[PDB]
């Protein structure tokens, strides 16, 4: 009995003429997607440190499966709508081995942004932490660290793309929350993504807003195969 | 090895949007809101004839 | 301050590391002294808590 | 049957065991075998293998379950895999081919066997899931609907039929370590659970079903057993260097 | 010595372990090396072989004599060869290459290291004889005079210096046991020692002489090791379905 079985089949017609995935529409249809779907709000600045120079405003937790949804009022495209195609995908597979593309879209400022990634450090978190509310030592800019300083006057759209620097055989996906291993910390997320203000100068009294966009690379892999999470419709978050 | 690159910069001119009087016999540069990101034309058969606009 | 070795100045710029790792041990003695030591590499152990020679 | 002696019974031998069958199997493999190339650049030590230890069938548990206890989804064994260590008190045993070694890796072969009578209908399913332990929605997929999308396979109890899970080793490390490496914080070098490349389901497909009457018997045993195609030990230490704590159980 | 290092000293490697000796050894052979033919015709089932364990040097025992027990003929140690089963209470151990198997059977290397100054004089005398708790005139046989014409080594204490015992397979069995068959007789089937090939004899040729000053050493240590050329192991069962019993020590 392998996963596709079919012990005695009754089939009373011929097959269905075959199209390719791409006939009748113009496009192939496999399950690779590098469609970008957002993952976090807006900041102010009641939120930063009272030093914030060299002071990163979010810690983003790298992970292919996303964040941990939470629902909110103020965004309903989490709650009316459950989170997007990757996190849904990511669930019927075990274990990854690619980076991730990362575009970044920051609004209310018109002032130099920077992004810098932490491979080894810890992914220990499911939801972003903002200014002040960070644990300290965190969103602090390293020095030696991959990173990409830009200039909201020219592009206020950052993509850059995250490596996979794991020093194990494959990256976990859909990893657990609270409490410990080995596995869950450095072999789970590609590591901290932050993201700070070049300047100390306040923020603006309107405040800015970040919109995170993600997708999968190329050199990205759902390895094996799980059974698929029981699921939930959108379509009865009404009643 | 980071070779620099010190080859002169050129001279462009920034414009909005390509052009809107242009109906043929050229291309039009755009953002195709598909899945494949090539150049992409809707399937056809006999079912589906030419357009009809001569 | 610390007197790092030059392969743990390096290594504290890399965040992984791999590798057999060479110990060299000078002694200061002369042809009368005589002894002889067990030099052991343990794996999984980080401390002398359960450790010793047998 | 029709001989006076039974029927001529499959045979299956590996090293110094034999195990016998007499039907068809019901057989799937966890994920695409393959050939570890690795492992060898995670120790600088030469592995070692014991053909003759690892390659042996071993039986390690035998479950009982009657009509009143089976309804759909009850789970008859719920266990991290591999774990096969057994004591006198909670407390790996040397008494068999196990080793007291930090380091380890091998692919595994799951055998279910159960005996039923010519007069009794049911269901169970032997499923297995990768890392299961580790995932947010482990409780969520214990249930025999998920257990259907995981590498697994089917028991008949009308008939009386065996069934083998081929489950290829698969793990983040690639070698997973026998015993604990306790000395680390919560934030960092959270603790390590040795041994834990999945979780083994058994599980109630169909409500164990037996005549009415009394002198029927209401109780069958689900008997499992477990062997190694080919196995690598990298961590050599003494028996005593490092010590096994008690295997923390975990079911919902 | 001559260089900024110290002389070069030769190395000896076997599998997981690496032996360092500076000077020349003195040794010799038990009885003539060969190719066992006789067991496979003991056991039908197959035997097995661990090189990477088996072949290894271990270190079991270290004494120390010092010059005021150091008299001609003083047995510096005597023990049941082979039988290195080291445990917290008196009580084969499975920290190390050792395994709870009915039959066994291997060569034997044994070397003993002596580390002395440049200024002392002595001699030591490691000698073997096959059986020799098996013999009437045993304790007999335990004088030096008695021991140079057994195979033996030298052992100098006015030069460094080390030595290996060569010692063969030779038994009666040809499987010796590693652990107890209790049940029998004292007319018939008496109990059996497990893995009693011979006695391993270290003694004081010349008595350990120092220098007469109160800063100086006054006594010395005979560390030793002890190594497997190829082991075979016939006989599987559980490491509890037999026990071991505390070790019968033999004086004299």
């Amino acid at each position: 009995t392998p996963n596709v079985m079919q012990p005695t089949p009754l089939l009373p017609t011929t097959n269905d003429g075959r199209v390719t995935f791409g006939e009748a529409f113009n496009d192939l249809k496999d399950l690779a997607r590098r469609y970008q779907l957002y993952w976090e709000g807006t900041i102010l600045e009641g939120n930063l440190r009272a030093i914030r120079r060299n002071s990163a405003l979010v810690q983003l937790p790298l992970y292919p499966h996303g964040l941990r949804i939470q629902p909110d009022v103020n965004n309903p495209i989490w709650n009316i709508m459950r989170d997007g195609h990757i996190p849904v995908i990511s669930s019927g597979f075990r274990y990854f081995r690619g980076g991730l593309r990362l575009r970044i879209v920051v609004e209310g400022l018109n002032s130099c942004v920077w992004v810098q990634h932490h491979p080894d450090r810890p992914s220990i978190f499911s939801r972003p932490i903002i200014g002040r509310y960070i644990a300290a030592k965190d969103a602090y800019r390293n020095h030696a660290y991959a990173a990409y300083v830009q200039n909201m006057s020219v592009n206020r759209t950052i993509e850059v793309e995250v490596p996979f620097y794991q020093p194990g055989l494959y990256g976990m996906l859909n990893a657990s929350d609270n409490n410990t291993s080995f596995d869950r910390l450095r072999f789970t997320g590609l590591g901290d993504l932050l993201i700070g203000i070049e300047g100390e100068q306040p923020i603006p009294k309107e405040g800015i807003e970040i919109s995170v966009y993600y997708s999968i690379a190329d050199d990205f892999s759902f390895n094996i195969f799980c059974g698929f999470p029981p699921m939930v419709y959108c379509d009865e978050t009404y009643s | 090895d980071n070779p620099p690159d010190p080859t002169p910069a050129k001279f462009f001119v920034p414009i909005p949007s390509h052009s809107w009087a242009h109906g043929t016999n050229t291309s039009e540069p755009t953002n195709t809101l598909r899945l494949d990101g090539g150049v992409v034309g809707v399937g056809r058969s006999d079912d589906i004839g030419t357009s009809d606009t001569a | 301050q610390y007197y790092l070795p030059p392969i743990s100045v390096v290594s504290s710029l890399y965040a992984y590391t791999r590798g057999s790792i060479k110990y060299k041990f000078l002694f200061g003695n002369n042809p009368r002294h005589n002894a002889r030591l067990l030099v052991a590499y343990i794996p999984g152990i980080s401390s002398d808590n359960r450790l010793t020679l047998e | 049957m029709d001989r006076p002696e039974g029927s001529e019974e499959r045979t299956v031998q590996t090293s110094n065991v034999v195990l016998g069958e007499t039907n068809i199997e019901s057989q799937d493999i966890a994920s695409k075998e393959y050939s570890p190339t690795w492992d060898r650049l995670a120790s600088s030590e030469v592995s070692d293998e014991y053909p003759m230890l690892t390659d042996r069938w071993l039986f390690w548990k035998s479950v009982k379950w009657e009509v009143n206890d089976s309804a759909f989804g009850k789970m008859l064994v719920q266990e991290k895999f591999p774990q096969s260590w057994v004591q006198m008190d909670v407390n790996i045993p040397n008494f068999i081919p196990f080793n007291i070694h930090q380091y380890m890796r091998a692919d595994f072969e799951v055998k279910i066997y159960v005996n039923p009578n010519d007069f009794v209908s049911g269901w169970l399913i032997m499923a297995f899931l990768y890392q299961g332990s580790e995932m947010f929605d482990y409780k969520l997929r214990r249930n025999p609907a998920a257990l259907m999308q995981m590498p697994h396979v089917l028991v008949n109890v009308g008939a009386a039929n065996e069934a083998t899970l081929k489950i290829p080793y698969r793990y983040v490390r690639p070698f997973m370590r026998c015993k604990d490496i306790l000395r680390g914080d919560n934030l960092i070098t959270g603790v390590t659970e040795p041994l834990n490349m999945g979780v083994l389901f058994v599980e109630v497909l169909i409500p164990f079903r037996t005549s009415a009457a009394s002198s029927a018997p209401k109780s069958l045993d689900v008997s499992l057993f477990v062997k190694m195609t080919n196995a690598k030990f990298t961590g050599m230490v003494d028996g005593s260097i490092a010590l096994l704590s008690k295997p923390i159980a975990l079911p919902e």
